[PDB]
């Protein structure tokens, strides 16, 4: 009903790049708040990015910034998440997030899986 | 009657202003003393001949406490035989005659009065546990202006303006009264604003003029005798012309003073029967825990602020801008909310509102602080981190802590006094508000340092303030609210 369907997971060498996506349904994307967290095998969630309602504000986590940004396009409607120079304390399953304009709850995701690998060449 | 939207706005008749702008001006010539003593003594010693400074933790610790507890005694023994005036003056002379002395005989004089150099030796005479009594003594008049300073606003504020206040303010009018007192201090604060930096400006002779706090001390030091002259007149004019008119203190009951009680005890008489008084140790206990709990919620706070800000330049700026809103929610409050708190609800819910806040929003402030990791996926989700979200929170908390002190605290707190008998309205003020005060601002650092000890860092301790902030608001929280039993009952016989 109100799934967020991820894309983008694969394997990517450190310094590389891919960009998540995150199909929204079930809310008005307009005026629902995106974001994205992740998740290591091991370790609790984080959150990643944070986009607002207009695409004005963008807050991240101190330990992926300049390297992520986030977007969201209201008529195409996704959060996505474009990850660029990745260092391998990325692997995790990046989750999506979503919430509505007076909820204090999110509606996540499914999960994405990212493993950024270390191999030489 | 009074009228229906000002006896919400300004419930202050037209005649009764002849008593409430004397001591606005009271209040004004203390607080502007207060703040250039404080901001010339901090800025005094850094600039000795030498390393004339490293001697400040030894008088903050083996002097200024002592000194306390010796001027809580003298003074003491001053109530039995000077009248109420007679003490005012005798303590407000000597304070003025050092202001006139230091800038004349006393600093130029430095090195013909600080130790021949002969106390150099002494140094290893004596334990290798009191270095510092040497460098007290070595810094002897720089030891003498730190105590004036720190004293000035424990005495003349606390003591000697609100002791004398509570002597002639009735606890109806108090209600009235006591909130507004404050926009004094932040007149002062911009009246010192101006003096000090114009003292600062004119600290520019550097080659012709080799001494550089010479001229700006003497003008400064002279602005505070200024300001304590104009002190000492307006508490002329208002025991003369005020205590004297037959508006309020209706007639029979002017003679009741002129001809009245006075602290009649000795020394260890008073100071057995205010340690045995539950009344006097919860004041105690409530300026006490206000000293920790502010200092705590603001050294826990201002490290936030540091980690959210690491560079002075906006630390300054974000600071600057707290300290201008905090004096206008401080002019509103204490014009419109702190009167009418105590109005409306009571003595107790006065005496509540500031801890409750700091608990209720410090437990908000230490949750984002403590849980700062998972707290920053939902946080996270609205647009802000949880060290921004502490910062705001924990500035709240320090906008309604500081600008509800002079409204609701000091209010309340200085309203408590009125139906008391004289032992305590001046002598247990004394010891409640100069030395019961002390343990305040220094058992906050006590508390910081002692805990920088057993968790080495301070990022570690935030877990173990919490819980003494929680336990001394719990004993606030406590003392404010068995006070008001004590109060509304010792209120009640004055009805006699």
């Amino acid at each position: 009903e109100v799934q967020l369907v991820e894309s983008g997971g694969g394997l990517v060498q450190a310094g590389g790049s891919l960009r998540l996506s995150c199909a929204a349904s079930g809310f008005t994307f307009s005026d629902t708040y995106m974001g994205w967290f992740r998740q290591a095998p091991g370790k609790e969630r984080e959150f990643v990015a944070t986009i607002d309602y207009s695409g004005g504000h963008t807050l991240y986590a101190d330990s992926v910034k300049g390297r992520f940004t986030i977007s969201r396009d209201n008529s195409k409607n996704t959060v996505y998440l474009q990850m660029n120079s990745l260092n391998p304390e990325d692997t995790a399953v990046y989750y999506c997030a979503a919430r509505k304009r007076y909820h204090y709850y999110s509606y996540w995701g499914q999960g994405t899986q990212v493993t950024v690998s270390s191999l030489e060449h | 009657p009074f009228g229906k939207l000002r006896s919400f706005l300004w419930p202050i008749h037209t005649h009764e202003l002849k008593k409430v702008l004397p001591m606005f001006l009271m209040f004004f010539c203390i607080t502007f003393n207060y703040t250039v003593l404080r901001d010339t003594k901090d800025t005094l010693i850094v600039g000795a001949p030498g390393s004339g400074a490293e001697a400040i933790p030894f008088i903050k610790f083996w002097l200024v406490v002592p000194c306390a507890i010796i001027f809580m005694l003298i003074y003491a023994k001053l109530s039995n035989i000077l009248s109420k005036q007679a003490l005012f003056y005798a303590v407000g002379t000597p304070f003025l005659i050092f202001f006139a002395l230091f800038p004349t005989v006393i600093y130029p004089l430095r090195d013909v009065l600080h130790p021949t150099e002969f106390a150099d030796r002494l140094q290893a005479i004596l334990p290798p546990g009191l270095l510092g009594l040497v460098a007290i003594l070595r810094n002897w008049t720089f030891a003498a202006f730190y105590v004036l300073a720190e004293l000035w606003g424990s005495v003349m504020l606390s003591l000697m303006f609100w002791g004398f206040a509570n002597e002639i303010t009735k606890i109806h009018e108090a209600k009235r009264f006591y909130a507004l007192f404050g926009i004094g201090a932040n007149i002062s604060l911009l009246a010192s604003g101006r003096a000090i930096v114009w003292a600062s400006k004119l600290r520019a002779s550097v080659s012709e003029g080799v001494d550089p706090w010479g001229i700006s001390l003497r003008l400064l030091m002279a602005m505070t005798i200024v300001s304590g002259l104009v002190l000492m007149a307006s508490y002329w004019w208002i025991n003369k012309n005020v205590l004297t008119d037959p508006r309020f203190y209706n007639p029979e009951e002017m003679q009741k003073g002129k001809k009245g009680a006075k602290p009649k005890m000795n020394m260890k008489d008073s100071f057995l029967y205010l340690a045995r008084s539950p009344y006097i140790l919860l004041l105690a206990l409530l300026v006490i825990a206000y000293g920790i709990c502010i200092n705590l919620i603001e050294v826990t706070w201002k490290s936030q602020l540091k980690l959210q800000y690491p560079n002075m330049n906006d630390y300054s700026e974000f600071m600057g801008n707290f300290s201008f809103w905090t004096g206008v929610v401080s002019v509103l409050i204490m014009l419109f909310v702190g009167g009418n708190v105590i109005r409306k609800f009571g003595w107790l819910t006065g005496a509540l509102v500031t801890p409750v806040m700091v608990l209720l929003t410090g437990i908000v402030f230490f949750a984002l602080v403590i849980f700062r990791n998972q707290a920053s996926g939902l946080v996270a989700m609205f647009g802000t981190t949880p060290l921004m979200l502490a910062v705001v929170v924990g500035a709240i908390q320090n906008i309604l802590s500081k600008s509800t002190k002079y409204a609701l605290f000091d209010s309340t707190k200085e309203m408590a006094y009125i139906p008391l008998d004289q032992e305590q309205k001046v002598k247990g003020k004394a010891a409640i508000d100069v030395v019961a005060a002390r343990f305040g601002k220094s058992g906050g650092a006590l508390i910081q340092q002692g805990l920088l000890v057993i968790c080495g860092s301070i990022g570690a301790m935030t877990p173990y303030l919490a819980v003494i902030l929680l336990f001394i608001i719990a004993i606030w929280l406590v003392s404010a609210t068995k006070l008001n039993k004590l109060f509304l009952a010792q209120s009640a016989l004055k009805e006699q």
